[PDB]
RNA sequence: AAGGAGGUAAAAAUGGUAAAAAA
RNA sequence: GCAAACCGGAUUAGAUACCCGGGUAGUCCACGCCCUAAACGAUGCGCGCUAGGUCUCUGGGUCUCCUGGGGGCCGAAGCUAACG
RNA sequence: AAACUCCUGAACCCGGGACGAAACCCCCGAGGAGGGGACUGACGGUACCGGGGUAAUAGCGCCGGCCAACUCCGUGCCAGCAGCCGCGGUAAUACGGAGGGCGCGAGCGUUACCCGGAUUCACUGGGCGUAAAGGGCGUGUAGGCGGCCUGGGGCGUCCCAUGUGAAA
């Protein structure tokens, strides 16, 4: 029980030596509600082959979420290159503060105080990859403990 | 040469961090070791020692690692995150009491030299005593 | 109170008064670094008894001439070849900066 | 002014009921039941992708709607709200159910928004002495909701009295069938009126 | 700029220019005019626009266009110098208002009477 | 003899033709 | 010897151009004066750190090797939006 | 929603009715502390208290995406909207009209002005191989900043006390 939650559609022409062939690009972000996560690009000639399949690879590209409260355990400024996005502790009642793939791809993790700011390139897929590996580079302290016990 | 062979040391911490490389070197002072000192202290490096080269007094430093994942690729994470220096030789930054950041709001650390010797975020706020903004780690 | 000052001594040339550049310094109010700064003052010297360089504490006091202003209490040290060659270093860099 | 006239034709436009008008709104249908869903000459002409913002907006006024005020003062109490300290979302909701009229009305004194407003501007309500008209008068936990002395011998006042007893007050209304009062308790929550509404979405939206 | 040279020089300030010296605080002006003609915008249309040099009651002979159909104008009106270019017109800067001291809004407008003058439609029926 | 790369010689008689545009 | 400008020649619709015949400024020698550029590694300078495989030029050592300094290519990690 | 229904009762009629003002003053005491009596309303008979009682103003932008909301005729790159990108070149969801609906409501749009978004002069928070950019290159003045070790200094720096930072 996960949740495609579709983020937007791309449309992509080669050009034909007898004129243009557009494909399907299927931008998704499969949750769960709770705390796991999956990001998926779905390519094909006709949309709901593209969206499925695109479902599926976020189904399997899959990341953890660890949650306190509803928010954040720290501060990151992630950046894949082009985007940057940047993630910094709220208390409870905020609301989910941010921007687009970032609200939706944390809301399919289920934040619920979070300021977000999104710096640099706004390129939706990046976007989403920066995000990912900002909330793939999430540290506790559970894991704090683990190497900052040594081994 | 150098400017810092505070920052150069943190730079050559930086390059083992970054490359895996159980130890890396780092010339004699007095400082640097009081650094380590804390670095050690929070179960960061693996520790240091007054060694030498070629006649040449240095500081040599063995540092921390984690498990081996498998799955995307071999690479097990890293202990020693990353350190930024603060406070450079153009930014001589000098915190005090009320002052002083929160280091990943509620973990790594601060290093910074106040009045007596070198203290930590945590520790400088609870002695209450400050100074120069040396690096950040987490 | 009333404010004191040290500073290099610069020109005796004045008949019974020196003139004196003194230092301060401060960061940037949003810039952080420190700066260093050039603030010259007038060395009340009834006694002429300093000489190019002659470090002294100087002092602020009543109105003595046109922007005759401080004055000196006591002394620090003397022939201060360097700092003063320096200040006159910077004299020639600007009698080397033409418009014609 | 305060919309009025074709009103759960709001009913249907959110998607969700709700009471409004008493009586009929609250019979087989809030305008509902019959033929309920957004109005027009669309409505139920396959409905569509609002926008996460879009249905995040609808929270928002659906909100201001079931608390029949302007969306004006609704915000300006959320201002006031995120103004102060507390719970920002929640703390806001109980803020807007402190309010003098809903008070009135969830006390049984009256059927509905419209009606509860109308007799709260009439003055009819006396808390700890004073008849205050002031719809937007939030009382305090020590105060008590009252009704005027002649307002006793009232018709449909008295209807109500008669069609409510035995239905149970909120845990922080206190009913007085009997001295004629109700008294303002402790500082009720999501859990105590429950409306189909999310904070967040009204906070987040809002706070922009 | 090593901290250094960006506290021994600036960052300066970026400025504007107004793009629309309508000027004194006044973008509202005394429009007199002089005359009309039509103009068009780039590769996909041609019409009316005016002209209206204004004089203001400081200066400039701009290009004050009018609020659409429904004209009269002739030469005074008062075009109230409003603002706002298109690809139309090399200008069309400093708008006109209808109602001001002529015009008064299309003969019949159901709509944006929030300037196209018609006051409140009342069919007295 | 594979590729890729690093410097030396090869190789066009002639060409004017536009355009708001259709998806 | 060469060669802009300049003339003949042939070429084309035109040839003030590329191809051919002559021919000058100038390309050389010294003093001076101008100071420009794709002055291009389009990458400032100084140091320290972080895989090696190699072709080659100079400095040192008994030398199928090591080591100082450089000069082509590759490719860890890393970096970059990409080529690299 | 309207009409029909019952209810309440803005506006409005009559009546009573302010706080805003107790000091100054004479007097007993001494001209002191205290104690007494007396004067003092511009608003305005307004606030407000009681009773009598009538349903009793509704607009402004939008409905192409940003930015929430569509159907119908006309118009035919003409008339035209337009912050941006454009929309119309005879079946316009963008013009103009009409039903509906989104919003807001005694206000709604329009322009002007400023701050933001603009991290788009970047301190937090940028860049110089090819998009904007190395100065053709060596010299060095000042300036900028500086390797290991000890001790003095306590200028920068840190800490506690502290004066002032009025009021608003």
């Amino acid at each position: 029980d996960f949740e495609e939650k579709m983020i937007l559609i791309r449309r992509t022409a080669r050009m034909q030596a007898g004129g243009r062939r557009f494909r399907f690009g299927a931008l998704v972000v499969v949750g769960d509600r709770q705390g796991r996560v999956g990001l998926g690009f779905g390519k094909a000639p006709e949309v709901p082959l593209a969206v499925q399949k695109a479902g599926y690879y976020a189904r399997r590209n899959m990341v953890e979420v660890p949650l306190q409260n509803g928010t954040i355990p720290h501060e990151i400024e992630v950046e894949f290159g082009a985007s940057k996005i940047v993630l910094k502790p709220a208390a409870p009642g905020t609301g989910v503060i941010a921007g687009a793939v970032p609200r939706a791809i944390l809301e399919l993790a289920g934040v619920t105080d979070i300021l977000t700011k999104e710096l640099g390139s706004r390129n939706p897929i990046n976007i989403a990859y920066a995000t990912m590996e900002a909330l793939r580079q999430l540290r506790t302290k559970a894991d704090v403990e683990r190497l900052r016990k040594g081994e | 040469m150098l400017t810092d062979p505070i920052a150069d040391m943190l730079t050559r911490i930086r390059n083992a961090t970054r490359v895996y490389k159980e130890s890396t070197d780092v010339p004699a002072s007095r400082f640097k070791e009081e650094i380590l000192r804390i670095l050690a202290r929070e179960g960061f490096i693996k520790g240091y020692e007054r060694v030498d080269v070629d006649g040449k007094p240095y500081l040599r430093v063995y540092l921390k690692y984690g498990p081996r994942r498998q799955g995307p690729d071999p690479r097990p994470e890293q202990v020693i995150h990353h350190i930024r220096r603060i406070s450079k030789p153009g930014r001589r930054v000098y915190v005090g009491v009320k002052e002083i950041p929160r280091v990943r709001r509620g973990l790594g650390i601060a290093i910074l030299s106040t009045s007596k010797g070198v203290l930590t975020d945590r520790e400088a706020r609870k002695l209450g005593v400050g100074g120069e903004l040396i690096c950040e780690v987490w | 109170p009333k404010k004191v000052l040290t500073g290099v001594v610069v020109s005796d040339k004045m008949q019974k008064t020196v003139t004196v550049l003194v230092e301060r310094q401060f960061p940037h109010p949003l810039y952080g670094k420190v700066i260093k700064r050039s603030k010259k003052y007038l060395a009340h010297d009834p006694e002429e008894k300093y000489k190019l360089g002659d470090v002294v504490e100087i002092i602020e006091s009543r109105p003595i001439s046109k922007r005759k202003r401080f004055r000196v209490l006591r002394l620090v040290e003397s022939g201060r070849m360097d700092l003063v060659e320096k200040y006159l270093i910077r004299r020639q860099n600007y009698e080397s900066l033409s418009k014609r | 002014g305060r919309y009025i006239g074709p009103v759960c034709r709001l009913c249907r436009r959110e998607g969700v009921k709700l009471y409004l008008k008493g009586e009929r709104c609250y019979s087989p249908k809030c305008a509902m039941e019959r033929r309920p869903y957004p109005p027009g000459q669309h409505g139920q002409k396959r409905a569509r992708r609002p926008s996460d913002y879009a249905v995040r907006l609808r929270e928002k006024q659906k909100l201001r709607r079931i608390y029949g005020i302007s969306e004006r003062q609704f915000r300006n109490l959320f201002e006031e709200a995120s103004k102060k300290k507390g719970v920002t979302g929640s703390v806001f909701l109980g803020l807007l159910e402190s309010r003098l009229d809903n008070v009135v009305y969830r006390l049984g004194f009256a059927v509905s928004r419209r009606q509860a407003r109308q007799l709260v501007r009439h003055g009819h309500i006396t808390v700890n002495g004073r008849r205050v008209d002031l719809p937007s008068y939030r009382v305090r936990p020590g105060d008590e909701i009252a009704v005027a002395e002649k307002s006793r011998n009232l018709e449909l006042i008295r209807q109500n009295l008669e069609a409510m007893k035995g239905r149970k007050v909120g845990p922080w209304l206190s009913l007085d069938v009997e001295g004629m009062k109700g008294k303002f308790l402790r500082l009720p929550d999501r859990e105590d009126l429950a409306l189909p509404v999310n904070e967040q979405l009204v906070i987040e939206f809002y706070s922009r | 700029p090593t901290i250094n040279q960006l506290v021994r020089k600036g960052r300066e300030k970026v400025r504007k220019k107004s793009k629309v010296p309508a000027l004194k605080g006044a973008p509202f002006r005394r429009g007199v005019c002089t005359v009309v003609r039509t103009v068009t915008p780039k590769k996909p249309n041609s019409a009316l626009r005016k002209v209206a040099k204004v004089r203001l009651t400081s200066g400039y002979e701009v290009t004050a266009y009018i609020p659409g159909e429904g004209h009269n104008l002739q030469e005074h009106s008062v075009v109230l110098i409003r603002g706002g270019r298109v690809k139309d017109l090399p200008g069309v800067r400093y708008h006109i208002v209808r109602g001001v001291y002529d015009a008064a809004g299309v003969k019949d407008r159901k709509k944006s009477r929030s300037k196209y003058g018609t006051k409140k439609p009342k069919e007295a029926a």
